[PDB]
């Protein structure tokens, strides 16, 4: 029962800066829950995020690892993935892109 | 986390009124916050929002009539010169494009005239009726203004099957409603009615006639 | 931007599908949310950004569309889905949009059709404490019924045309049924001058009638 992390190719969201938001990734596992992290792309490198709240949720027999934005801000714009190391193999999801739209500020 | 509101009350036309939105479990000052109102029996109407940095924007019909402002702990909606048409429940909510947490609403009544406390009466089936193993009893809450009243049974401990009907409004402006509950004929029940606008409360013990 | 929400009301059977439409007067590029509102409760977010499901909302609720055209579809309809639904344009919050409004559509009342059930009818004569106030209100309650009913009041056989107020609970979340309260208000002098008080609850070809005689209560 291999660990799998699913994000559909070309996954994307547009959200207004100042609003609450979360990104989710479904984690498939059968033994102990793997240690999953979120990372954010900087060029070709997916940089581990450690300063942003993460949580786990169970929904319809599926586990989700969640990244929280409280609220989303313009700097949160970019591409994100979930990642885990399972038996000496780096397993990362496809990128999801968060496009942050600036709020009315006239 | 949750959003709370306060400030809804009866005012005469032209009397300035401030409503307040506060939060439990999040910092209300650092999100976009929107205000939406609803006239009794009508649809939702967007008023305006204040952005996460503290700048406010309004629907054209609201501009000049309403001001949204914030502090480090509150978001306020001020109605400069209320008209009878501003009678409505006012809601505040966290987020605009993802507006996820909503307050319970606070009820504003804009009217001439003074408040009126309700008269509360027990409801029991005709005494000449054959007793059953079960009985439906109630309380009539008659002739109050403004809304709302609260009705509970046995201090909130009795909740099963309780039907508290929506208020009805007479042309005079006075409201009435009823609440009924079904219990076994062996066990008395008490309706607890309160009308904050007149600082009144009534406890009525209802027994099968 | 104006939002045109249709239909204004719809009835569908349990297990069925509800389709609600919202048209924007110009493209709003998927800046649109859908809400559910039950009587007495705040709006509940279902969908934001046209198609994104809010947390805790079942996947039976689906939002779709783009540009000017938006659709909310509710599949496998439950009695618990009885509510009024609204779209909201959220484009006014986007930097540079010309209008600062974030307007709601007019709403869609959804009636969920369960099994038909005739009402059980109760009548409540006024207590002596009421009579002493000079005004009496007689209460009739039609319990656990579907579809909608009409109420007629009679006093010694004469149909009443004034002094009547009706109020209805929301559909029950388990069985889709309504409850109704109907009141008839008279002066104590009028009340004391008549004998038989009758509430007749009509549901198509079915009627349920409840009466009392003033002297017996
Ligand atoms: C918010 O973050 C977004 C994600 O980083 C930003 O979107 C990126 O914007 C840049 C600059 O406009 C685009 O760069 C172009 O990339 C294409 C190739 O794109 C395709 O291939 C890459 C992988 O190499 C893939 O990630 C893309 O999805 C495409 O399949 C080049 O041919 C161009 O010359 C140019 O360099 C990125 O493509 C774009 N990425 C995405 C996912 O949209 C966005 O600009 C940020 N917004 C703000 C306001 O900062």
């Amino acid at each position: 029962c291999d660990v799998q992390l699913y994000i559909k190719r070309q996954s994307e969201h547009h959200i207004l800066a100042g609003d609450p938001f979360e990104l989710e990734c479904p984690v498939k596992y059968c033994a102990n829950r793997p240690h999953v992290t979120w990372c954010k792309l900087n060029g070709t490198t997916c940089v581990k995020l450690e300063d942003r709240q993460t949580s786990w949720k169970e929904e319809k027999n599926i586990s989700f690892f969640i990244l929280h934005f409280e609220p989303v801000l313009p700097n949160d714009n970019g591409s994100y993935r979930c990642s885990a190391n399972f038996q000496s193999n780096l397993i990362e999801s496809h990128s999801t892109t968060l496009y942050v739209t600036d709020v009315k500020s006239a | 986390q949750s959003v709370e509101e306060s400030g809804g009350r009866l005012v005469t036309p032209g009397t300035p009124l401030t409503l307040t939105c506060t939060a439990s479990g999040f910092d209300i000052s650092k999100y976009n916050i929107q205000w939406v109102r609803q006239s009794p029996g009508k649809g939702l109407e967007y008023i305006g929002f204040i952005n996460y940095g503290g700048s406010a924007y309004y629907a054209s019909r609201a501009k000049g009539r309403f001001t949204i402002s914030k502090t480090s702990t509150t978001v306020d909606l001020k109605i400069a010169s209320p008209t009878t048409g501003d009678t409505a429940t006012y809601f505040c909510a966290r987020g605009l494009s993802n507006s996820d947490l909503w307050g319970p609403g606070t009820l504003v009544t804009v009217s001439l005239g003074q408040p009126k406390a309700p008269s509360v009466f027990p409801l029991a089936p005709c005494c000449g009726d054959t007793p059953s193993s079960t009985v439906t009893l109630g309380c009539l809450v008659k002739g109050y203004l403004p809304e709302p009243v609260t009705v509970t049974w046995n201090s909130g401990t009795l909740t099963n099957g309780v039907r508290t009907f929506p208020s009805v409004r007479q042309s005079s402006g006075l409201y009435s409603l009823s609440s009924v509950v079904s219990v076994t004929s062996s066990s008395p029940v008490t309706c607890n009615v309160a009308h904050p606008a007149t600082n009144t409360k009534v406890d009525k013990t209802v027994a099968p006639s | 931007i104006d939002m045109t929400q249709t239909p204004s009301s719809v009835s569908e059977p349990v297990g069925g599908t509800v389709t609600i439409k919202c048209q924007a007067s110009q493209s709003i590029s998927s800046w649109l949310s859908w809400y559910q509102q039950k009587p007495g409760q705040p709006p509940k977010l279902l969908i934001y950004r046209a198609s994104t499901l809010a947390s805790g909302i079942p996947s039976r609720f689906k939002g779709s569309g783009s540009g000017t055209e938006y659709t909310l579809t509710i599949s496998d309809l439950e009695c618990a889905d009885a509510a009024t639904y609204y779209c909201q344009c959220t484009y006014g919050g986007v930097v540079g949009s010309t209008s600062d409004d974030n307007p709601f559509g007019g709403g869609t009342e959804v009636v969920v059709k369960g099994d038909p059930v005739a009402p059980t009818v109760l009548i409540f004569p006024p207590a002596a404490d009421q009579v002493a106030t000079g005004t009496v209100t007689i209460v009739c309650v039609a319990n656990k019924y579907f579809p909608d009913v009409t109420v007629t009041w009679e006093v010694d056989g004469t149909t009443q045309t004034t002094g009547i107020e009706n109020s209805k609970t929301p559909q029950n979340s388990a069985d889709c049924t309504y409850n109704l309260s109907s009141t008839l208000t008279l002066t104590s002098t009028q009340y004391n001058s008549h004998k038989e008080y009758t509430c007749k609850v009509t549901q198509g070809t079915t009627s349920v009638v409840q009466s009392f005689n003033r002297g017996d209560c």
